[PDB]
DNA sequence: CTAGTTGATCTCATATCAGGAGAAGGAGCAGAGCG
DNA sequence: CGCTCTGCTCCTTCTCCCATCCTCTCGATATGAGATCAACTAG
């Protein structure tokens, strides 16, 4: 489950540039290596790699 | 009729109309269909490769060779030669049922009945590589016997959606049309082999730790010569791990056989002016580009601003100081003079930019102009295509033909026109490549020339060299493997800069093991 | 019906020490009890 | 008498907890081309 914004809110801080929760950041960190994990389901990868 | 080895016969009045080499491809072809495995049609552009596969569905169905003779096919190309590909099997094997799985198409019911139709028919299904991504769930459900590739490098990145729906089909016969079979590294080789017969290169991490570093890190200026040598016996061993698969004739050893006109590949350094010159200063000089360099940013911002800076200060619009005026810009100022000078001469222009905003630029300018143009970029509508290519290719009344390089190369036919000029680079050189070769095809009656335009000192001209180092490892794989390495440039993240000019018997085997160790 | 224009949206591609306390597990021994 | 069945203490691991509330200062923390589709936008 993604928890909603509200649990993880995102603020504009002095610097126009958002300000992310660590939720967020590790959410992020959980899709990306999900994501190449799914990769390299899709097209065979050795076994090593994937573990 | 002509009888090849085992049961094959091609007609007669069909065979005769092919070349040598052609001939030549379609027995290397159907020594494919019997060793059931795929292949690279890697003929440049031009050399003719839809009519060497034309005729060997054609000598496939007529030779009555699951499926009896040929089955139903799929033929994958861009968009803008899928009616190409329907003309030429109409003219050259009118028998074949040829339908378009596309929008434009000639259905005018639901297309996965027509895909089911050709299916159950044993038809020519000519489809997109957007429409393969997008019905992977149907075109991979009924048993296809080829699946020709036209263009098939839009396969090269192994892990796009396009390339792993078009890995799906189940059928041995892969052949992709591709006169550029390599673009930017030895990954979209490894991609496309994968692609017409999965086993050869092997996985890719392999691939990549036997070949791929091997093969690339001696081609650098700074290669040692046991790298250099080491480099040379990988290039040499893959060189032959792919020639049965490969079939890549130039147009150098067909040129005498084929009776071309003459060919001239000029490079015209042309100069920024001085607003233009000040504004890539500003630029270079600006606070974006220092935090490019300190890796903070994004590099392609800066790049693409730069790019956008030598095409034209389309960046600060500063009568006849309209958006995009030509005297801006040296290059167009290039493209004017040019321009006269061919017209002057009674020729024809084949004016290509990789930006589409460039391009409105261009036709701006040639409004401007009494220049008679004609515009195809991707924003036209398919179906208006290859008329458009058609009109420029019969009337000479139309004087210059605008392109974009991703949808005016790729495939189609331009002998009509007899100038071709390059006007801004791309990164991958096999963009440039294909654009130039739109002319200098089977059918040009005239005397081509290219002119690839240039802003000396600039990002373009590194751009020049990326694409250089590109194409010499390319052609450490393609044609030979003794090829120089590429010294004029370090290739490093300096082109921010301005700098503005001014049974063998176990013996001949022992032989070979002895002397690849050695080197 | 029926093609041409307009926006949104997606893909893809371009480089370079001065805690402590308690509960849960596993360990080894000790014996009991029965085939 | 061999073999099993607890079971007994004991050492090891591990996990938890460690007053309330309040004030202040200070340092660190991309861009476009092509394709698809859907709404038009009219013929
Ligand atoms: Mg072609």
């Amino acid at each position: 489950p993604v928890p909603p914004l509200s649990v993880r809110p995102a603020v504009v801080m002095q610097g126009s540039a958002r300000n992310q929760d660590d939720l967020t950041h590790k959410l992020a960190d959980i899709v990306k290596i999900n994501n190449q994990l799914r990769r390299n389901e899709q097209n065979g990868a050795a076994a090593h790699v994937i573990a | 009729d002509a009888e090849f080895d085992e049961g094959f016969k091609v007609p007669g009045f069909l065979f005769k109309k092919l070349f040598k080499y052609q001939q030549t491809g379609v027995r290397w072809l159907w020594e494919l269909h019997c060793q059931q495995a795929g292949g690279i049609l890697g003929d440049e552009m031009g050399l003719g490769k839809t009519i060497q596969i034309i005729a060997f569905l054609a000598g496939l169905s007529y030779s009555k060779i699951r499926f009896e003779g040929l089955g139903p096919t799929v033929i994958v190309c861009p968009t803008t030669v899928m009616h190409q590909w329907v003309k030429e099997f109409h003219t050259w094997w009118p028998p074949f049922r040829v339908a378009i799985l596309h929008e434009t198409g000639s259905y005018t019911h639901k297309k996965e009945k027509l895909i089911r139709d050709v299916a159950h028919c044993h038809g020519i299904l000519i489809t997109s590589y957007s429409y393969i991504r997008l019905m992977q769930d149907d075109i991979s459900r009924y048993d296809w016997h080829y699946v020709i590739l036209d263009e098939g490098h839009k396969i090269r990145n192994p892990n796009a959606a396009v390339t792993l729906a078009c890995k799906q089909f189940r059928t041995p016969h892969r052949i992709i049309l591709s006169g550029s079979p390599m673009q930017n590294n030895l990954r979209e080789l490894w991609s496309l082999f994968d692609f017409i017969f999965p086993g050869k290169l092997g996985t890719l991490p392999v691939f990549m730790e036997q070949f791929s570093v091997p093969i690339t890190m001696g081609g650098y200026s700074n290669a040692s010569p046991v790298q250099v040598k080491t480099a040379y016996k990988c290039a040499c061993v893959l060189r032959d791990t792919i020639n049965p698969y490969l079939l890549r004739r130039m147009k150098s050893d067909v040129k005498m056989s084929l009776s071309l006109p003459d060919k001239n590949e000029q490079v015209l350094f042309c100069r920024l002016t001085d607003e233009q010159h000040k504004v890539y200063q500003n630029f270079v000089d600006s606070k974006e580009v220092y935090r490019i360099l300190n890796g903070e940013m994004q590099i392609f911002s800066g790049l693409i601003a730069l790019r956008k800076i030598c095409n034209h200060p389309d960046l600060f619009s500063g009568e006849e100081d309209q958006f995009g005026y030509w005297k801006r810009s040296g290059k167009m100022i290039v493209v004017e003079s040019l321009l006269k000078i061919w017209h002057k001469q009674g020729q024809r222009v084949l004016l290509f930019s990789q930006s589409r905003q460039m391009l409105d630029i261009l036709e701006v300018f040639l409004r401007a102009q009494k220049y008679t143009y004609l515009k195809m970029d991707g924003t036209t509508t398919i179906a208006s295509r290859q008329p458009l290519i058609t009109r420029y290719n019969e009337d000479t009344s139309i004087f210059v033909f605008l392109l974009t390089t991703r949808v005016g190369g790729l495939g189609v036919n331009l002998t009509g026109a007899n100038r071709v000029v390059i006007y801004d680079p791309d990164w991958n050189p096999s963009t440039d490549t294909q654009a130039r070769e739109r002319a200098w095809r089977i059918g040009q009656k005239k005397q081509v020339t290219v002119y690839r335009l240039l802003t000396a000192g600039t990002i373009e001209e590194k751009i020049y060299h990326r694409q250089i180092f590109k194409q010499f490892l390319t052609n450490r794989v393609l044609k030979d493997p003794k090829q120089r390495r590429f010294f004029k440039s370090n290739d490093l993240y300096e082109l921010f800069t301005l700098t503005s000019p001014d049974p063998l018997a176990s013996s001949s085997l022992l032989a070979k093991m002895r002397a690849r160790n050695h080197l």
